[PDB]
């Protein structure tokens, strides 16, 4: 913030020790960039954050980019204040690194607000006390693992089955329906994989590449060719342009943050190169705060809601690993992507049964939504056992109750279809919105007798059943013709 | 042959105009375990190479408050304690040039097998940055392994980083070598690797590359494992580099890394000895930052850069299976997909022991032409058909008749997925495999014979029907032309085959 | 069986190939030092005229 | 291949007769170093260096 | 840093809150070998003699030596607490802290015989001037192991170097090899 200069004392690996001025040095968790010299014939700055303050006029940061080629005696700048990311609707349909610059290579961002990305969490009082259903539009998610407001979704989806497609549609949904926009973190991003994410957000309208500031949402991008501070920060640094578009502008928000195993990763990676103990299984000591201290910003004040849906990893697919462990007690609600229903054509891919939530409670949802998102648990999960019997024995030696349960399942199971607004751009299908009031009236007239004799056919790829309904007229229009 | 040393003479005793400059300049204080800490660099920035008195090279990794603790490159032995380290002010550089083709080099990029000296006149950093976001595109183009089972099931594409994670003698070698064999016809600069290997195993390696032809498209980076950690620690990285000079040269390339899982010990090594603090199995806290430096390297660019590509296909051996490792999951979690090889299948006869099922690609459908996919999702089917039932084989006398035929299709398509070390098959011969096995056109044979018939057939066809080789390459589509040829050879080499 | 005599038949070439143009360059390059040590004692002088102003 | 060895052998023959011409070479010119006049030679040396240090201050 | 460097700046720091620099160098050259000549370094060490027969002939040491009275303070609280073993380390390395106090560059200049100090002071201007150093402190050794000239060593200890006696000869080799 002033002339208060830094000169490095040790460089090993990522991790600095800088000396100054006996009075003035900065406090922890504290921005400052080292201004290096490239060995090309340019200056180039490096910036690091204080982590510990060491004794005689010392202290010890954790540098953000790399480290080669910097000698000891570069000038080092104190800032006097946290890493500092822009924020606003300056920050839209935009790529940022975990120091918000700009790396889309579309040009600059003008700095005219910053917020710093070390910030203490919402008091107790500003907390929201409601439990307030988040709608998304989508069937399933609305029905059998409804989303909270202020809370936080894991992903649980491997790899190839529609989890892209899910957040895009996400994003679409809580643009077109709500008045919310959207922040991507991605933590420990792959760069081939953020570009071809960057290229379908652009084709599918989220990131109005003909008019930016349009747009729906903002990336923020910690990649694996970057340093474990970067890598850990990031999320940090995304949670913080998502807090400004709730502070500020008071929108419902949604965080998507990638694997939040590679925020533990970073985080364990960063201990261990300042060389602090390891906690159980290698893990850092400072795991259960360092998660906590993230994931309390992600809450609903008065003013709006952060949302946040975070692709979750299990080590060695247990969930007792401290990693995993330590997520799950923050997490409110949980989807699993099934690679079967994505072979078998039920995008979204989203098991119903696997996917949990603590929001499907009487007192939270209304009895009547309680009641028939079990009815329709406890029919797909028959189905399920009996799928082996209608295998051996077929439906007709079957019973009549059981066979009505077979037949409304098969129509159950491709109700929870739908067709996305983008995923139209290679299916075609004009993509739909469904609220959870119309979701509990089909699923009610297809559980009880009242739309029993149309075909399974029919209620696949649709929503809101009167659609159902129209498109078996057509499909028995096709048979009459 | 008399005048010639005279006028060089002259010519090295004119050109240097005797200049001066400021040096950096250190004496040693310890060396030990091929570790120098020496004392005076107050200017050397990090990652710089210091030569030493009696000619050794070194890097100044760690630079603390006294002392700057080097990696030497070689033996430290004849370092006095007390001799003085010169700073050069390079950053570990490689001379680069096309002139590499049909050479083996360690990881100074100098010969090794003793055929002269590589005249290249540019250069590149060792540890170079990656390609941005703007500077890539999306991988669409096929990288062809020759090996049916990875070309339809787990297919890799130019620009991917598909990972060879096996447990010891599984066939991680073998594949990359059927790879690097297989990229015969397609113009792709091949890298090999081959980081703390036994010397004669490099031999044999490049002696095959040689006998077969490839060579003439390859480079073999040889650090063996008698070599400082600090070489087996730069070979991937020079190796990314040539091959980083041929992708920005709008040419597409292959880098194949032979033991990963070597590259980490060797890092682990050098970390433990400057006293740095460990992690787990002993692992420095950067060692995922090692991997993923080097991995990100291999990129497809932006047809505004030149449109060429650099495919990384490294090797990491597991130890007992155990994939929750430190050094795997950190590899899993950087590469794109993962080809995974069984011990199981491959002493139960299937080589290569690809183990398909839990094998991830992804890229996906998008690294295959459009002849691929259409025979692809059939043999995906019926593939994970055979995997549902395989539990019912002991019992196949008891079961439905369209249970015992997708078990027999299944025990028939498995038959098809093995092959013989270094014989890679065209794109056109696994289309036309994988078609005849996916209909249903050995569905009669025993499974004695489905080798032989397919390699009778594959002969036959490629040698009594071109059009087919020349609509499934010209077109890259399986076209009905070629569907109804393809069913003319089969019945014409059925009835020959039933001859015997 | 054919084709391993020319195997064979590689090597007997090798030896008188490479022997031969080895012997040539051994007692050439010697030549060339036994006669130069005549001549480097004058070839020295211009080293020294250029460390030396 | 093999030819390439022996021109190799050729090669690194020229070296080794240019390293040990250079040997002797070095042990001619410390020998005729060893004559000249030290006094008048350091008062000549050293005076061009400090021009040339000189310059090294500049640049 | 180290006990060396925080000491011996400790020391150099109360020398010049109160100007006494010359006197303190002087009195740090004086207990550098009243400190040398190992039986009295070792009865200040071996821990095994008491505080007080340390303390009494330290006075002695004081009294005849006639010391500045602050030195005598920090000598007694290398005494009090227990860093007396590393008393050479610390008058070794107060050397160059008190040369970064006083502006002060020292720069070898090894070369085979004596010069005529005109071109000595004129490497003096050129090391003074090329760091900023007020009045460098300029040392040289008679050595023969060169060949023809000179070279100093400048900087930190002896960091920064500039070589022209057998550099020449030494790049003529690296021609000569030609790898
Ligand atoms: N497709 C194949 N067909 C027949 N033999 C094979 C095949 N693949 C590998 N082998 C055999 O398996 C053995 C080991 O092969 P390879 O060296 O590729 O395994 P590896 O995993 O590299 O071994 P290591 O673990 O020692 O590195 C070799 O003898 C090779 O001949
Ligand atoms: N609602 C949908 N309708 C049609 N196709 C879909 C839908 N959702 C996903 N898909 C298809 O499934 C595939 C899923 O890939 P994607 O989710 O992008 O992989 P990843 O999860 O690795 O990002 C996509 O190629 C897409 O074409």
């Amino acid at each position: 913030e002033k002339k208060n200069l830094g000169r490095i004392a040790q460089i090993i690996g990522p991790v600095l020790d800088v000396a100054f001025p006996p009075g003035k040095m900065p406090n922890i968790y504290n921005a400052l960039i080292v201004k290096g010299r490239d060995t090309a014939g340019q200056p180039m700055n490096v910036t690091c954050e204080v982590q510990q303050l060491l004794g005689n006029n010392r202290v010890r940061a954790v540098a953000m980019s790399a480290t080669d080629g910097l000698t000891r005696g570069m000038e080092v700048i104190d800032t006097g204040a946290p890493l500092s990311v822009p924020v606003g609707g300056a920050t839209l349909g935009r790529i940022f690194n975990v120091l918000g610059e700009p790396v889309d290579n579309l040009g600059p961002v003008d700095t005219r607000t910053t917020s710093p990305i070390h910030r203490s969490a919402p008091a107790f009082t500003q907390l929201d006390t409601k439990l307030s259903i988040f709608e998304t539009g989508i069937k399933v998610v609305d029905l059998l693992a409804p989303y909270r407001r202020g809370g936080k979704i894991g992903l649980f989806g491997g790899a190839g089955v529609g989890k892209t497609v899910l957040i895009m549609e996400l994003i679409n949904n809580i643009a077109k329906a709500h008045g919310g926009v959207s922040v991507f973190g991605g933590v420990g991003e792959r760069t081939r994989e953020g570009n071809d994410l960057y290229m379908e957000m652009k084709e599918s309208g989220v990131i109005n590449e003909q008019n930016i500031a349009e747009s729906k949402v903002a990336l923020v991008y910690g990649q694996m060719n970057e340093p474990p501070g970067a890598r850990m920060r990031v999320g940090l640094t995304a949670l913080t342009m998502a807090e400004y578009f709730r502070d500020v502008n008071e929108q419902d928000v949604l965080l998507f943050i990638d694997n939040i195993f590679r925020f533990v990763q970073a985080g364990s990676e960063v201990s261990a190169l300042l060389g602090r103990m390891p906690s159980a299984v290698g893990y850092q000591p400072t795991l259960s705060t360092e998660m906590g201290s993230l994931q309390e910003r992600i809450t609903s004040t008065k003013e709006g809601s952060i949302t946040s849906i975070q692709a979750v990893y299990v080590p060695a697919d247990d969930l007792t690993d401290p990693a995993p462990a330590t997520t799950f007690a923050h997490l409110d609600a949980t989807t699993v992507l099934s690679r079967g229903l994505a072979a078998k054509g039920i995008y979204p891919a989203v098991d119903p049964l696997d996917s949990t939530s603590t929001m499907l409670q009487p007192r939270i949802v209304g009895e009547e939504h309680y009641e028939i998102a079990q009815r329709v648990k406890e029919t797909l999960q028959r189905y399920k056992e009996l799928q082996d019997i209608i295998a051996i024995l077929g439906l007709d030696e079957l019973s009549e109750e059981d066979r009505l349960t077979v037949a409304r399942a098969r129509k159950i199971e491709r109700f929870l279809s739908q067709p996305f607004f983008v995923a139209e751009v290679f299916t075609g299908s004009p993509g739909k919105y469904v609220g959870l009031a119309e979701t509990i009236r089909g699923f009610q007239l297809i559980l009880s007798g009242e739309l029993d004799s149309l075909p399974e056919q029919a209620f696949y790829l649709v929503g809101n059943i009167d659609e159902a309904t129209a498109k078996a007229m057509n499909l028995e229009m096709e048979s009459k013709l | 042959r008399a005048d010639e040393i005279s006028k060089i003479i002259r010519e090295r005793i004119e050109g240097y105009n005797r200049e001066v400059k400021v040096v950096n300049t250190g004496t040693v204080l310890q060396v030990g375990d091929g570790i120098a800490r020496i004392h005076g660099l107050d200017e050397v920035m990090a990652g710089e190479l210091v030569e030493f008195e009696e000619g050794t090279i070194g890097i100044a990794l760690n630079l603390e408050s006294n002392n700057v603790g080097v990696v030497l490159m070689g033996d430290g032995l004849m370092i006095q304690e007390g001799s003085s380290v010169k700073a050069t002010g390079r950053i570990a550089q490689i001379p680069v040039s096309e002139a590499y083709l049909g050479r083996v080099i360690n990881a100074l990029a100098k010969p090794i097998d003793g055929r002269g000296e590589i005249t290249a006149s540019e250069s590149r950093l060792i540890e170079s940055p990656a390609p941005g976001i703007m500077s890539r595109r999306s991988v669409y183009e096929p990288l062809q392994t020759g090996l049916i089972a990875i070309d339809a099931m787990i297919p890799v594409g130019r620009g991917q980083r598909e990972l060879i994670i096996g447990d010891r003698q599984t066939g991680k070698t073998a594949v990359a070598t059927d790879t690097i064999l297989n990229q015969q016809g397609q113009n792709v600069i091949c890298v090999y690797v081959a980081i703390g290997q036994k010397a004669s195993s490099v031999a044999q390696v490049v002696t095959n590359f040689q006998e077969r032809g490839a060579m003439e498209y390859t480079i073999v980076v040889a650090e063996t494992a008698d070599s400082p950690a600090t070489l087996q620690y730069l070979a991937p990285y020079t190796g990314a580099a040539l091959a980083e000079y041929f992708m920005y040269r709008e040419r597409h390339t292959l880098i194949i890394y032979d033991d990963l899982s070597k590259q980490a010990q060797a890092y682990r090594q050098m970390s433990l000895l400057l006293r740095r603090p460990p992690g787990r199995e002993a692992y420095p806290g950067d060692v995922f930052y090692l991997h993923s430096r080097l991995l990100e390297r291999a990129a497809k660019l932006s047809s505004l850069l030149g449109e060429g590509s650099m495919t990384a296909l490294p090797i990491v051996e597991t130890q007992a299976g155990d994939v929750s490792a430190y050094i795997p999951t950190n590899v899993i979690s950087i590469t794109d997909g993962q080809i995974f090889l069984s011990a199981d299948l491959f002493n139960a006869g299937i080589r290569p022991a690809i183990n398909v099922g839990i094998s991830v690609s992804r890229v996906g459908s998008a690294a295959q032409i459009k002849a691929m996919k259409k025979v692809a999702g059939k043999l995906k089917l019926e593939l994970a058909q055979f995997a549902e039932l395989e539990a019912f084989a002991q019992f196949a006398s008891d079961l439905d008749k369209a249970t015992q035929n997708q078990l027999a299709r299944g025990q028939r398509l498995r038959e098809l997925l093995k092959q013989p070390q270094s014989a890679p098959l065209t794109v056109e011969e696994q289309v036309m495999t994988i078609y005849t096995g996916t209909n249903g056109y050995l569905d009669s044979l025993e499974l004695d014979q489905v080798r032989k018939y397919l390699v009778e057939l594959r002969t036959y066809v490629k040698t009594n029907k071109p059009e087919f080789q020349e609509i499934i390459s010209s077109t890259k589509t399986f076209t009905e032309e070629a569907e109804a040829l393809l069913k003319e050879a089969i019945q014409e080499q059925m009835e020959r085959f039933l001859l015997q | 069986l054919e084709v391993e005599a020319k195997l064979a038949e590689g090597r007997k070439k090798i030896e008188v190939e490479l022997q031969e143009a080895l012997g040539s360059l051994e007692q050439q390059k010697e030549d060339t030092i036994k006669s130069l040590d005549s001549q480097i004692s004058a070839l020295s002088d211009d080293i020294v005229k250029k460390v030396l102003p | 291949y093999k030819n390439e060895t022996i021109q190799f052998e050729q090669q690194k023959a020229i070296n080794q007769v240019r390293q040990r011409v250079f040997q002797q070479a070095l042990q001619g010119a410390l020998g005729t170093l060893n004559s000249c006049l030290n006094n008048e030679l350091h008062l000549r040396t050293i005076n061009a260096n400090i021009g040339m240090f000189g310059a090294m201050n500049e640049i | 840093d180290s006990t060396a460097s925080r000491y011996a700046s400790a020391l150099a720091d109360v020398a010049d809150v109160t100007g006494t620099l010359e006197a303190t160098n002087s009195d740090v050259e004086k207990l550098i070998r009243i400190f040398s000549e190992e039986p009295v370094y070792y009865f200040f060490a071996n821990p095994v003699i008491s505080i007080d027969n340390k303390r009494s002939v330290l006075d002695e040491i004081i009294t005849t030596s006639g010391l500045q009275p602050h030195t005598a303070n920090f000598i007694n609280i290398l005494i009090d607490s227990e860093r007396i073993n590393l008393v050479k380390e610390i008058l070794n390395e107060f050397e160059d802290v008190f040369n970064k106090i006083t502006g002060t560059e020292v720069a070898v200049v090894t070369s085979v015989v004596k010069l005529e100090n005109d071109h000595l002071a004129q490497i003096a201007k050129g090391v003074q001037k090329i760091t900023g150093a007020k009045n460098v402190r300029i040392k040289t050794v008679i050595d023969p192991s060169l060949v023809a000239g000179f070279t100093i060593r400048y900087g930190n200890e002896g960091s920064k170097l500039v070589d022209m006696s057998v550099k020449k000869q030494l790049e003529e080799i690296a021609a000569q090899l030609e790898m």
